[PDB]
């Protein structure tokens, strides 16, 4: 209401975003993101994230390759001028390093099954899965993002000059600043969040695996001298919690000195 | 050096150490800027060859400069020998013959002959001479030692105005040519070089403007 | 906040550091941090941010854009060196990176119209020269000279140019493991999002907070004093700032006026 | 061996380093390097926590500090006995490593008022009266080394660093044959990644365990035993009778 | 162990992985990473021990600092008069404090003297007069020292105390690029990894000087000589024909 | 110990004797005598 709604108009002229994040991002009533929404003249599943589909789609006479995080919904799209399975190589081993996926669904295209696409997912250690998929969910989500990017496609194709240019402001406005209809957060921000959550079982195990390495000197309340090499557990401000011969002790952080022993 | 004497004869004077540190100091300390062409006249007027050379070989490393100007002076002082006729006819006591090409560099000339000179009526301008061509030297010296020329001078679209026209006249002054291309260069390329804002305003404020305007105008 | 602004108090008085690394240290929002460092008369976000560089190689311009809290690592070939391939890529990592400042150094590309309408359109502030942050200057320029070092490596293993490059690229950024944590670049540069998404969030919720005159008692003194501005309340008390001073009182020595 | 005899009497005529200091550096059994230590004819808790003293020798106070942990030591000789230079050296130390807390004594110099605005500047804690077995121990090592090199030693300075130098690096120590250097610098790199995977912790692990009382917050599960902290408090349960949600 | 070495060499020539990666993702030995690194064709560091001295003036008095190659450590102390004694002395204190093997510094008067070629002779250290991107560092970390004891010198009453004060805080309490640490962390954490290579590699040298002899299940023949790689749990592994085995110990001897 | 490498492999290089022969009459341990009996290249 300190301007938002200027400056909301603006971002809705060059985006067309979503009610909710006019609301939450600009602060401004509901009443006033629904007026903006109405005022444009183009505007009205919990699993692995490792799991991600891949599809190929003719618009305006252009090829044009997809790829959409089944977790969270995130799109990448690209256009691709002449259809070869060395750019589809590309576009897999872009989001190979873009992103750790593990899975990907196509179906049983020509280029779906090149020697290329082959070779990249067996050095990436990709899983490949042809046919039809599974989960009519991935199905519906896959028709959903498809239709809302042909919707925000044509909306977006007469302010950029050519075809790659409008698929990526799409895929811009569709990630950042268009919020979806679960949570109402953006796509972005949810894919984000799924992979900052999925690393925690392997750097827990590791973690647990170096701080058992740990070598752990101490001394009881009343012994003078050093024991041996314990193995060590937790460390806190001023206790530690350590093994020694299948015996769990907890000392004090003054008798206590920890050590790699590298020899 | 040669010192003029009060209502008396001129005498040959010592020549200070500080002028020698200061000397070797500047040289030493920056670079082989234009700077160094005035400070240079300042440190040696009214000097003998002999002092011209006794400062030209104080200096310490950087001798592939030393080299070009010791080419420059022979190659000058050939063309001065070929230009001016050589004397004939006895040398009267009290008088001397022309200095040779190697008596102005002072390599071979000892101090008694340049004061014979300096004594001798009319005064020969031979150190005012071996002093210019040391100037022209150094002059050539410079236009080697600028690592950029005056036509690749960018201005950054958020760059200030100050530090632009400040290189720009760095490098006029290094570069050596006629005034009235130097004019027209700083006249020119002056607005020509700019960022598109302060170059309209140029252009608005017209041919023709002080320095001063388009510096005051371009603020912002 | 377990009188750790006293303690944040006396640092900035003794060093006067970084807002951000009194917040980090003493477990502070950033908003404590910001009003002790404005209220130093000496003194007046590193997440976003981002630098390009071009370099040569079989006689080709390759483009390489890396983050300066994490590290990523993007990079790709160019056939032909102009202001619109560079557009072009710095649209895609808006589109696929949060980026707020595109940081680059000078060049005529870089100074192109078309890259300035790109980054007006997508309201990314734009500059060149001096890195923003005083240290980690050569992290830049040996992260491109790994990169390069790799290349080399993995060039005969591959049968294209680009294949190589970005399978390097990819190594760099996951299959090569640092020092001090030891992990991919990607599991760090994800862990600083979603730290900005929950400092975000706290932002948020200091949003919720508005004017809320805020009336405080001290000591238990027969006096009132105040108005103080209201910082923040929680677990039985309130932090608020007054005449560039902040200190934390219990509720039962406050009241709140709206 | 390979050619290690010659290096190790042109190492050991040059510091006399202990026997199994050469033994390990240069890859020789002890036996040869006893044997060229005796053909010399001049031989035969925290990381915080600091102990700083004073010593005279020779008409010269020295101020010297010792870590405790790691029995690395430094020296320096003040000219005139004054609390400003030991507030000096103390804030010099602390430049060149982190130091939480100094034992002391009641002395003047030691609770000058230079050394205390220091100390509290830097945020370091403060303890009077005092371990002292192991500093005697270090002052009479370093007394016989200063004994070994004065015969080379030109002006008391360079002495003193140099036997500094001999004794934090150029002598191996006890556990493992480790320096003083070697043993400070693996317990700081320990204190370090311990630190840093602690704090990994607690932000993805946070479990909820029972036992027999409270919510407590599960700290270690594994080998029979469950080890849990609440209240500021750490106990050790068997598997049995403890609930983890 | 447990066939992880087929892995790791899939995996390193699939990679090419540092030896330190290989042997913490799949529990091996250095020694085996060591040599499946060495066997690959592709693959072929003494930082801690190079440093470089700087000069500068300030209130008419001189300031020497030395700074470390990498991390950007950096160690400062003001200087009464320009002379060998003084400069001899802070080199003394500074490989008494860190180990150096070589220094890079200018051409300076005091650096071309006696006393300091004496002093570096006598602790076997590397003089170099004269680097291939460092001056950056350098020249920034010497910005930094400027600009700080410029704000620090407030509150400061002698110059020697500033520059202590302003060397602790760059050291200690200014975090710079990746992880947010400071000089410390980098340091400690560099001479740390450095020392347990050496250590690792020495071992490795004092191991391998021995010969294997092994019985498999087809041939009651002994077999060899492989070059020793590791021993333990009953058991040695081997590496025979450039490539690795593994054999129990009672159907193994070691000459 | 004293110099008795030096004259033990001069002597080796001449005559190549056991080591038994260089340990008994230089007096150097046993180890020493193997070693340079292991550095000939004539001898095993
Ligand atoms: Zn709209
Ligand atoms: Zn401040
Ligand atoms: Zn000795
Ligand atoms: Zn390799
Ligand atoms: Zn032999």
């Amino acid at each position: 209401f300190l301007d938002g709604i200027d400056k909301a108009q603006e971002e809705h002229e060059k985006y067309h975003s979503n009610w909710r994040a006019m609301a939450s991002d600009f602060n401004l009533p509901p009443v006033v993101a629904k007026e903006i929404v109405a005022s444009c003249d183009k505007c009205q599943v919990d699993c692995s994230p490792g799991i991600w589909q891949l599809n190929c789609t003719h618009l305006e006479g252009k090829v044009i390759l997809v790829a959409v995080h089944v977790a969270s919904g995130y799109i990448e799209a690209e256009v691709i001028p002449a259809e070869t399975g060395q750019e589809t190589a590309y576009f897999l081993l872009k989001l190979a390093g873009r992103w750790p996926v593990k899975t990907v669904h196509t179906n049983n295209g020509s280029n779906f099954t090149s020697t290329t696409v082959k070779a990249a997912c067996w050095w990436a250690g990709i899983k490949q899965e042809f046919g039809i998929p599974y989960n009519p969910q991935s199905q519906g989500v896959i028709e959903s993002m498809n239709k809302e990017l042909k919707k925000i496609i044509g909306q977006v194709r007469d302010q950029a000059e050519h075809l790659k240019t409008a698929v990526q402001m799409a895929v811009f406005i569709h990630n950042f600043k268009r919020k979806g209809g679960i949570g109402g957060y953006s796509a972005g921000e949810r894919i984000v969040d799924i992979i900052a959550t999925d690393i925690q079982t392997k750097e827990l195990q590791k973690q647990i695996t170096k701080i058992q390495n740990f070598r752990v000197y101490y001394r009881d309340s009343r012994d003078p001298v050093w024991k041996g090499p314990a193995k060590l557990l937790w460390k806190g401000e001023g206790a530690v919690v350590i093994q020694d011969n299948s015996d769990i002790k907890v000392v004090p952080r003054r008798k206590a000195k920890i050590i790699r022993d590298y020899g | 050096p040669i010192v003029q004497n009060l209502q008396g004869q001129m005498v040959h004077q010592a020549i200070s150490p500080r002028t020698l540190n200061a000397w070797v100091k500047v040289v030493e300390e920056k670079a082989f800027s234009p700077e160094v062409i005035p400070m240079f006249s300042a440190l040696s007027e009214g000097a003998t060859p002999q002092d011209l050379n006794t400062m030209l070989n104080t200096v310490g490393g950087h001798q592939a400069a030393m080299q070009m100007l010791k080419e420059t002076i022979n190659e000058e002082a050939a063309e001065w020998d070929r230009l001016h006729p050589v004397h004939a006819g006895p040398i009267a006591p009290g008088q001397m013959r022309e200095p040779r090409g190697s008596d102005i560099a002072g390599t071979t000339s000892t101090l008694q002959e340049q004061i014979g000179w300096m004594t001798h009526n009319p005064p020969i301008p031979v150190g005012e001479i071996y002093k210019r061509w040391i100037i022209l030297g150094l002059n050539k010296i410079v236009r080697m030692y600028s690592p950029t020329s005056i036509l690749d001078i960018r201005q950054g679209p958020k760059e200030p105005f100050r530090d632009y026209v400040d290189r720009f006249y760095k490098t006029l002054r290094a570069e050596q040519a006629s005034q009235e291309v130097k004019n027209w260069m700083t006249e020119t390329l002056l607005v020509q070089n700019a960022n598109p804002d302060c170059k309209t305003i140029l252009k608005a404020l017209g041919p023709g403007a002080t320095l001063e305007e388009m510096m005051t105008a371009c603020q912002g």
